[PDB]
């Protein structure tokens, strides 16, 4: 039913109006400084003014960095765009990593628009060229356009169309007495089917019979549709696809994505700035979250140096789980967190705190209540000792097989013999290394 | 219609189309030579080597799947493309040799 | 003005800001301080504006927070239009599909442009009526329309292509055209008033302003600017234009470069095409390969060689590609044929002046005590941290619903946003928390 | 057909907004574009209104 | 006059006996490379030698590329010179082998002489032919057009092909328009409407040109030179014509491909037939390759067999390294970046350095070519900077001292101007000495 | 005739120059000295001329200035026409678009050719008059012309394609044609009276035409249609082996039917020392195939480390390659043979030399090298030519010696001037004091 995969127990940071973080609130136990400081970052994204700010989250495993990343991603809400990203994913062979990095910086930002469109629908009566029966010399009158007389329920109107939308009308195989759907601004054509008046013409027909559309012929509505600025950049970069041959071959010719020049982004945010000068759109920043920053190359780091000096780069949150190590792409450079010291100078470090035995007991406890399993107190103390002996992820990993053995033993609660059977059937890290220390022929 | 024409009209070419024919047209004249008889170009190297092609092409791709040629381009009786894309493409193909 | 301009670190710097005697003012055009660097950069500016010499390389060095990239930004901003400026990165030349040497040659061809001008005729005038004539079976259209202006009103008969462009672009009697004879395409610029109310839903070809003056047929000159790299990939092959847009070019044959060099020299000798010596700027030139170093050592002596400005940003270390630690991060063969400009640190007053002009650029009203404390924490930590604390201080002030920035916002922004050295002390105090070089980490609290 | 559900409610066309202008050098010049975009009027439909 | 590290050398400047002067032709010192370079000049003037490879090895600021412009200027415009860099031979359309052997076909030249016929005149009639028979006939054409060209001194009618008639239809000519028609080539140029029809309309876009003087048929001979590689591209791919089939022949496959050996055999076969008729004359040339150490091992190994080939002329190389690793090889260590088999067939001309007084004459003669006036104190100071920093730093600082002289309204270079050039501009060792002290990577 | 021939280092060597008993002469056909190498190379020459055996590899080794590449050039020059000879480099197989193994297989398919012959008819004779017949509206041309020779004069009626080729290509009554029936194309050879034409013989004659095509061409042609465009443009590579196997059975069936006869060619690889171990094991398999040409190798390096491994294998090649191959070695030359080689280079370069200039040039050829003297003979005629005499004097050789320096002399100059030249660590004294 409800799928839980190392998450969905956190509904945000859970801070008060004064700022002081609670001990037990919102799937979090302990970690006051990273949650309250993370809420300061949440308000910093809610400022809609700041840019170029980079805050990395550094700590050990099982400490809550990615859980804090889902806490800020859940605390921001669906109206603020969130872009999950891993530093291992930025390597590309079609284009450089620079285009994917700056492109992701254009992926973090959002921009909501409002626009009205016209809706036409009705039953097709006549498909015929125009006359205006004076010849005027210019034509034995036509160049081949078609007046489409759409018969709606509440009205009957005739309209003149382009040869391209008429070509899609020829594509839909419509005839006299078929209900169509035609959009004015876009030009897309959808057929609903044959009208209900011609259902008695034949006894069996593959074309379904739809009723006449109610309402007028011309309809208008307004949408508050949101669309990211990178989606406008791909819309400004390459042709996507159309219903004609020239648009589909325009897609088919060069569909391979290329690098984008700066002047194209200047025209995109030029007409976007014209849309915000008209009062139509509203610019809102976002979040680019990069996982495993120590896996990045030195070229992406040095382009991050100039990229954080750029304007549109929003509040970017990083996550690095190392220390004084060698940077990838460098031989002798030793720097903290795998980050060069110039990028670390413009970075902000939020130190993560570990958890005690009772806090491991509340992690296993609240994870057990979210997992909807019933654990006895003796097995809870045993899973607390395994939480303080092997790891946190081994106890949270062994929450489910104890319930599985409880299901096979028909028990509704986790017992001592079930978690000891989980100790016998499944082994941790140190037992695996201790077993693999004794080898006959590379055991 | 006023907002339609106000949104319609600023379609700026990023450089020009006269920038494309300005820096491509050569100021130098035709100046034909024995140049043209010297070529034997590649598509007529296909034509002039008809005997070597006719004598040395033997082997056949003995395994094939029929109606794969229609599906590889997307033009068949049912696809995501429209109805006269396959007709106009099959006609422009039908004329071009 | 409508180059896209939000608030950048390099947005306030507009022009070098020098006098006619090349002595720099203290406060001029966004640049404060660095008198010798701005004067020498003005010598480079009049070196590009002279254009009689070429094949020269210059280097701008110095410690961080000095603005050598801001100095080159001031040179590029004071350079003006119609001169090409190429700003590439030092690690940008490393590519898999393209070699580093041929990409560096591609940048050296991108830096220099060519101006070519010609004259075309234009007929602009108001349409009175349109009377075409075709046949219902045969074809062969025969167009006639009347063109009118303030002092001329005549009927123009049209050919086949005039009715081809006249029917594949919708036009009316009220609509007004402007026709080029050589191009053959029609510019439907404006309308009178006549035909708008014929259809409820119409086509896509409606255009209205017109109120024209002047003669009917006028001849004006058009000038096009095209760099040598564009001519290189265009004269490479036909699909080099598709490689010019898609970027799938690389490794061009040098016969195009040699015959294009003799063709450009013949265009200079005939007086047809004049060229503009552009500037090549390379950022972060310290981590460059030795093959590109020797390639610059040859390519600086070519005839069509633009002025190269380099910004070596690193210190003395080991060059990539060799084992020894060469000084400056560059071999001496590069630094022998180049001039070097160095920058120095700033005083306490110049940080307050730079934060004041960043307050003028960001449109932020600051108090005197917040500028003094922000100047003190800008002297103590860095320039960039204060240059971002001025941004967030207006927003901690904005949450209190006043535009005035108080000292409490700067103190809160100081205790919230930590410096690098403070969290270096926090990292060295918490080394058991952070993961070490050997991967060891204490993720627990008690032993 | 499962992803040919109703998109045009929540889709912008993005071809009407003059943002596919990378195809505009195929059939438009420079002085055709400047002479065509200098000439777009308000204050005539305002007169008829 | 634009001067960019050159144009002060008007050749080697050798005597008739062979002994090189000390100060002659923009050169000071370097007797062995100039006199030996003149032996190479006479070796190109032999028109018999081929396969000879002479590399110029030396340090920077020693005069290898200046000697390359000295041999390129000493040969003259009649001898073809092909400047080339070893970094430029890398291509992705074709291999580096095709560009290398293609450049070996670019060095050679071949001058031809040929006569062409020139027709011009005012167009009178454009009409198909009718006329008679030896055995009776009535209905008559396949559509050719007799073009009656009315010149000043003569009136003649000529029959043309349908292709040149198609270009006549392309030029939109009519009755009474002056055209230009070439017989052997078939190209058509229109001059304009004749001056007799200037009074037909008051305003016309067609300009009015006078009638061409002279006869209808004209002949002349040209001594036009054209390289053998230009004949190879003329034998390789279609270039472009005025018809649809020629322009589409260009548009179909314009991408350049590798050339087979049999095509070059037919090219130099009919070229050898032209030299058997006494029409043409074969002259060798020079392929000069810059930065040979940047070449791959494949171009070196194709240079081994390419120097064993016949048409490979006197090729001059320039390498500025020593016992280094060859590009494309891992453990191979060889002098000059050149493999020892290619170095065995190579000839090394050692370059000599220059003293303090020779640096003073380089700055002196470069200052006289640069048209700047330098005082003796600034000349000795630029001599000490020439013997302290580099030669290229003093030659690089010849111009800013004159710029500061222009801003200070002085006509001569002074001590304070070159010391101000020392303060505003820094050399290599001051840049390294400054960059040695770093707070955060200065 | 008229293979393009300027003055090469390998231009004077024309043929191996051996007798009927295979004992080499001292001076014969441009090759002087190396009696055992030329005799063993003559055994290889009659090994290719025999053609009854295949799948054999040979190696020619020796010090520099011995002419192992000149010996293989003498084998290729004494091989004659109609036999394919492939001369590739050792570093030529390294490619990015093509694998090294498939490029080596491409060379192994390039070495062996196939002769296929057929018979065609030809009608050559002088035209008297041409009388075509068409219609102004309908079409359907009906051609008639008269063909004449010394003993035959007849009128030939023409079809549609004869008037298609007769109107595509301009021809007159005076112009004379030669028509092939199977090809259908017209050869407008000569013209009558104002051309060449002056014909004899019968009107219709049948002659045989023979075409030579290598197996690599059939491989890329039978790969796909655009393998012909890849045959000219060179964008081929990595062909499927079903074309090679079915083409091998088709070639064996053509040999069994007697239709197509093949010619065993020679494969020559220059600078085979720096080759990959994968190509070494690929040669170790490919030498045992049925259609395997005779391979001649020229190992030029010494004992060093092979590329691809860490150990220093002897000869620069693994022993699996040298086990299945024969090795010919060359020795150094005497003082008289350098003077003889410089004399025959004086005969090849058309340079008249004096006796004392040949003696001093022989001495500086013994002291330094062969190649330096072989270029000093070229420049000595031009130092002589600046004095406007064709005779070469000793002053020109001494001036050419003091101007053009040897490698060891400038090695002494480099070791004396190590402060001037840049060192291994990049240090260089660009100043004086
Ligand atoms: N303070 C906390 N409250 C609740 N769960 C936590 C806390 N800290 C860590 N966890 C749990 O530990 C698991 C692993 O931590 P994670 O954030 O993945 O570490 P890392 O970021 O080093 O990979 C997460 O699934 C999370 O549910
Ligand atoms: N004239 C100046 N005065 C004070 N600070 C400056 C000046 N120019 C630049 N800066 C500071 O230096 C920053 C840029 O530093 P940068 O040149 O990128 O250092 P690096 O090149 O070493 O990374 C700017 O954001 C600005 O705050
Ligand atoms: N004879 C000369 N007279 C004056 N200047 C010279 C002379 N020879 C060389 N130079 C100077 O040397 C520079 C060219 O050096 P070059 O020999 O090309 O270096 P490299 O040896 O590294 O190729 C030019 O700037 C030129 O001013
Ligand atoms: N037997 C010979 N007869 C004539 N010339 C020879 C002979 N052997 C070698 N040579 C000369 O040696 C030169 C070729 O040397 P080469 O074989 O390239 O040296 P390596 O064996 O080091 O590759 C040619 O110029 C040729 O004149
Ligand atoms: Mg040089
Ligand atoms: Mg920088
Ligand atoms: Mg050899």
């Amino acid at each position: 039913v409800t799928r839980t995969a190392a998450h969905t127990h956190i509904k945000g940071l859970g801070l008060d109006e004064s700022g002081v973080a609670k001990r037990v609130e919102g799937g979090f136990v302990g970690q006051i400084e990273a949650r309250e400081a993370c809420g300061v970052i949440v308000d910093l994204i809610k400022a809609k003014k700041m840019s170029g700010r980079a805050i990395l989250l550094a700590g050990g495993p099982s400490t809550g960095k990615t859980a804090l990343a889902l806490a800020i991603s859940q605390e921001l809400g669906p109206k603020v765009p969130f872009c999950p990203l891993v530093g291992s994913e930025l390597y590309s062979v079609e284009v450089k990593k620079t285009e994917t990095l700056m492109e992701n910086f254009r992926r973090a930002i959002g921009l909501r628009i409002k626009e009205t469109k016209e809706v036409y629908e009705g039953e097709v009566t006549e498909l015929t060229p125009e006359d205006a029966e004076n010849p005027l010399g210019g034509y034995g009158k036509t160049i081949s356009h078609v007046i489409v007389g759409l018969k709606s329920a509440k009205g009957t109107k005739t309209l003149r169309l382009d040869p391209t939308i008429y070509e899609s009308i020829q594509r839909e195989k419509v005839s006299i007495g078929d209900v169509i759907y035609i959009e004015a601004n876009t030009g897309a054509v959808k057929r609903v089917g044959r009208s209900d008046a011609y259902a008695t013409e034949f006894d069996l027909e593959t074309e379904e019979y739809v009723p006449l559309p109610k309402g007028e012929v011309h309809k208008k509505k307004e949408i508050v549709q949101d669309v990211t600025l990178h989606d406008l950049d791909v819309a400004n970069a390459r042709p996507q696809g159309g219903q004609d041959v020239i648009s589909m071959m325009g897609q088919l010719l060069k569909p391979k994505k290329t690098e984008i020049t700066e002047k194209l982004r200047q025209e995109v945010n030029k007409v976007v700035a014209k849309y915000i000068d008209q009062g139509v759109a509203e610019l809102i920043p976002g979040v680019l979250f990069i996982d495993e920053v120590n896996m990045l190359d030195i070229e992406i780091f040095t382009y991050l140096n100039k990229a954080l000096e750029s304007n549109i780069a929003p509040v970017v949150v990083l996550a690095s789980n190392r220390g004084m190590t060698t940077v990838r792409g460098t031989e002798d450079v030793i720097s903290p967190h795998g980050v060069p010291p110039d990028l670390i100078d413009r970075l902000l470090i939020v130190r993560t705190l570990p958890y005690d035995k009772d806090e491991i007991r509340t992690i296993i406890e609240r994870r057990a209540t979210v997992e909807r399993l019933q654990v006895e107190s003796s097995a809870l103390d045993l899973l607390a000792t395994m939480g303080t002996e092997t790891s946190l992820r081994y106890a949270l990993q062994l929450l489910a097989p104890c319930g599985i053995l409880a299901q096979t033993s028909n028990r509704k609660e986790i017992v001592v013999n079930d978690v000891n059977e989980a100790k016998l059937l499944f082994l941790d890290a140190k037992r695996s290394t201790k077993i693999l220390e004794t080898s006959a022929n590379y055991l | 219609v006023n907002k339609l024409r106000c949104d319609r009209r600023p379609i700026f070419g990023k450089n020009l189309i006269d920038l494309l024919t300005k820096d491509r047209r050569v100021k130098y004249d035709k100046s034909s030579i024995i140049d043209n008889e010297l070529i034997k170009p590649l598509q007529t190297r296909v034509l002039d080597n008809r005997k070597i092609i006719d004598t040395f092409a033997v082997l056949t791709p003995s395994a094939v799947s029929l109606d794969m040629r229609k599906l590889a381009l997307g033009l068949n009786d049912d696809s995501s493309v429209g109805e006269n894309t396959r007709l106009k493409v099959m006609q422009n193909c039908f004329e071009v040799s | 003005l409508k180059s896209l301009s939000l608030i950048a670190a390099h947005s306030h710097i507009t022009g070098l800001g020098l006098d006619e005697n090349l002595q720099p003012r203290p406060t001029s055009e966004g640049m404060v301080g660095q008198l010798q660097a701005r004067r020498a950069a003005g010598v480079i500016l009049k070196m590009v504006q002279n254009g009689t010499i070429a094949g020269r390389a210059v280097l701008v060095a110095g410690p961080p927070s000095t603005g050598k990239t801001a100095l080159a930004m001031g040179v590029s901003q004071s350079l003006g239009k119609d001169v090409p400026f190429t700003a590439i990165a030092g690690s940008e030349i490393f590519s898999l599909e393209l070699s580093k040497t041929e990409a560096l040659t591609q940048a050296f061809r991108k830096s220099i442009g060519i101006k070519i001008k010609e004259e075309t005729e234009l007929i602009e005038g108001e349409v009175v009526e349109i009377q075409i004539d075709r046949s219902i079976t045969g074809g062969h259209k025969q167009g006639k329309l009347t063109i009118k202006t303030t002092d001329m009103e005549t009927i123009y008969e049209l050919g086949n292509k005039m009715i081809d462009g006249l029917t594949k672009e919708k036009v009316l009697a009220g609509d007004v055209i402007s026709i080029d004879k050589a191009s053959g395409k029609i510019t439907k610029l404006g309308r009178s008033f006549a035909r708008s109310r014929d259809y409820d839903a119409m086509g896509a070809d409606t255009r209205f302003v017109q109120c024209p003056e002047g003669e009917l047929q006028k001849r004006k000159t058009v000038v096009h600017t095209v760099s040598l790299h564009e001519i290189d990939v265009i004269n490479s092959r036909t699909q080099g234009f598709l490689a010019l847009f898609t970027g799938d070019t690389g490794e061009i044959r040098s016969e195009v470069r040699d015959q294009i060099n003799t063709k450009v020299a013949e265009w200079k000798e005939e007086g047809k095409a004049e060229i503009v010596p552009g500037v090549l700027f390379i950022d972060e030139v310290h981590m460059l390969d030795i093959e590109c170093f020797s390639f610059i050592n040859r390519a600086l002596e070519d005839e069509f060689a633009p002025i190269v400005m380099m910004a070596t940003n690193r210190g003395v270390s080991k060059t990539r590609g060799t084992n020894y630690k060469s000084p400056h991060g560059l071999p001496l063969d590069l630094l022998d044929r180049s001039i070097i400009i160095t920058t120095k640190s700033y005083n306490e007053q110049e940080i307050k002046t730079i934060l004041s002009i960043r307050a003028q650029e960001e449109e932020v009203e600051l108090s005197s005590d917040a500028l003094d404390l922000l100047t003190k924490t800008g002297v103590e930590t860095s320039l960039r941290y204060s240059s971002n604390l001025i941004s967030v201080a207006q927003q901690i002030a904005m949450k209190r619903k006043n535009n005035t920035v108080e000292v409490e916002d700067v103190k809160r922004a100081y205790l919230l946003f930590l410096d690098s050295a403070r969290s270096v002390k926090y990292v060295q105090e918490n080394e058991s928390q952070y993961i070490d070089d050997q991967g060891n980490v204490q993720i627990s609290i008690a032993k | 057909k499962l992803f040919k559900k109703n998109n045009q409610v929540n889709r912008v066309d993005l071809d009407f907004l003059n943002l596919v202008f990378t195809l505009n050098d195929k059939d438009l010049t420079s002085y055709h574009a400047e002479e065509i975009s200098k000439l777009t009027c308000v204050k005539n439909f305002v007169e008829e209104v």
